């Protein structure tokens, strides 16, 4: 990816997109980001839109071997399901090792700045569903690390019915009812998020209405499957 | 069934 | 790696990522069952076939996507545009013309030749023409002609083979009608062989269609769906 | 629309 033009990069990234080739589209941006130049906000789309479908195959793989392997509780689904692990925690470092080599550090604006810690909560907590003991404790602080420092900004420099705020505080309350075993926590801060978006939904930009009211929807789903 | 986080979409 | 695993363990594997959806990792445990040397068995062709039909679909599916983009933007001919997805184009042709090769390879080097019924001989007859088919979709020039004629030499055994050995109602022998039915029309441009043969199929099916097993009912009756589908497309 | 092949089915 060193010898192409970022713009090249780019146009790359978006076919690879058009075509459902996600490893190569992921592959693409992770050329684009080093480059050295922050992202547009359609550019860390394409970054995010990439790497979630990566994992978001390996995720349900695991989940599907690590189901037969309970169930079946000779050695092939364990190993089978260590290799795919492997695989998911590779894609996970990678994308944690972009963020803390260009993306974070990198950020101007409070959105961006938001929107990367974000993801390095999500990459954190995928890497938290398949860890156990000692590193899993480690991990799982490093997810609530970086979602609750995303939360700090977001609440100072980002109204209330911001897309980036409602999915940061949408997958943090999965978080806390998922991984950290803190389902009062997931609940009110689901519900706080909800009121205090629809509270100020009338001063949201249409350009991100769409987005956000899904996020809204989403975080009723959940208040309504955990209680 | 599992809770629902942020989808992967536009 | 897979030259000394338990034949056993890489077929249990291939099961295992066929539940996952992984159907490269489907693949390469169905290449390490089939370099054990031993005849495959029916569900183990089913494991061959899924597997490599998944990797070379989403492929080909990927290679129509951009070669569609790469002819809009040479025809529109602006002055800056088309590098980049003509590139790409190439780059997942490789990887596309790398998977037929391998599933090639397999059937030339090993399930051919070692085939011990009709039946089977015939599957992978038919597989080996479907390989070159499909690259003969992305294949220029004289190069596309010699693929062209080697899927229909693959093709026409495994017709030959099966008009002597099989009923005209086994799946096997109605997937390869409907198969070469189709090269006959998409590749070979030769919509009166495509007709005929598909028309000829589906006939000669339907009249012995009251003898069938129950077993094999709800498989050939889809072939014989989409050989009508194919006709009422063609005419 | 293309000619339909033998699906990808067991
Ligand atoms: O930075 C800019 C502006 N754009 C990039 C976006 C910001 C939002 N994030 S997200 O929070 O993951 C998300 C929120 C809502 C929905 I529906 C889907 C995803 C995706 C990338
Ligand atoms: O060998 C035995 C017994 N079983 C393996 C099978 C034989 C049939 N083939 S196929 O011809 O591709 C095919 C025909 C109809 C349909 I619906 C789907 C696929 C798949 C592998
Ligand atoms: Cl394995
Ligand atoms: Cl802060
Ligand atoms: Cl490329
Ligand atoms: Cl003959
Ligand atoms: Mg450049
Ligand atoms: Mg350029
Ligand atoms: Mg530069
Ligand atoms: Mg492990
Ligand atoms: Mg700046
Ligand atoms: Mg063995
Ligand atoms: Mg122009
Ligand atoms: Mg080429
Ligand atoms: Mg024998």
């Amino acid at each position: 990816m060193g010898s192409m033009e970022r713009a090249s990069l780019i146009q790359k990234a978006k076919l690879a997109e058009q075509a459902e080739r996600y490893e190569d589209m992921a592959a693409f941006m992770k050329g684009a980001v080093e480059k050295g130049e922050e992202l547009s906000c359609e550019e860390r789309n394409l970054l995010s839109v990439a790497y979630k479908n990566v994992v978001g195959g390996q995720r349900a793989a695991w989940r599907v071997l690590s189901s037969i392997e309970q169930k079946s509780n000779g050695p092939e689904v364990r190993e089978y399901r260590e290799k795919v692990e492997t695989e998911l925690q590779g894609v996970c470092d990678t994308v944690l090792g972009l963020l803390d080599s260009h993306l974070i550090k990198e950020a101007g604006d409070a959105e961006s700045r938001v929107f990367y810690l974000k993801m390095k909560g999500d990459y954190y907590r995928y890497l938290a569903e398949v860890a156990t003991g000692d590193d899993k404790k480690r991990i799982i602080d490093s997810a609530r690390s970086a979602y609750q420092e995303a939360m700090d900004i977001s609440k100072k420099e980002m109204p209330p019915t911001n897309p980036i705020r409602l999915g940061l505080a949408l997958n943090f309350s999965v978080f806390h009812y998922e991984i950290a075993n803190s389902p009062e926590e997931a609940i009110s801060l689901a519900k706080t998020t909800f009121d205090e978006a629809m509270a100020d939904l009338h001063t949201l930009s249409e350009d991100s209405y769409k987005d956000s009211t899904l996020i809204m929807q989403l975080l009723r789903d959940n208040l309504t499957l955990w209680t | 069934q599992r809770s629902t986080s942020t989808p992967n979409v536009h």
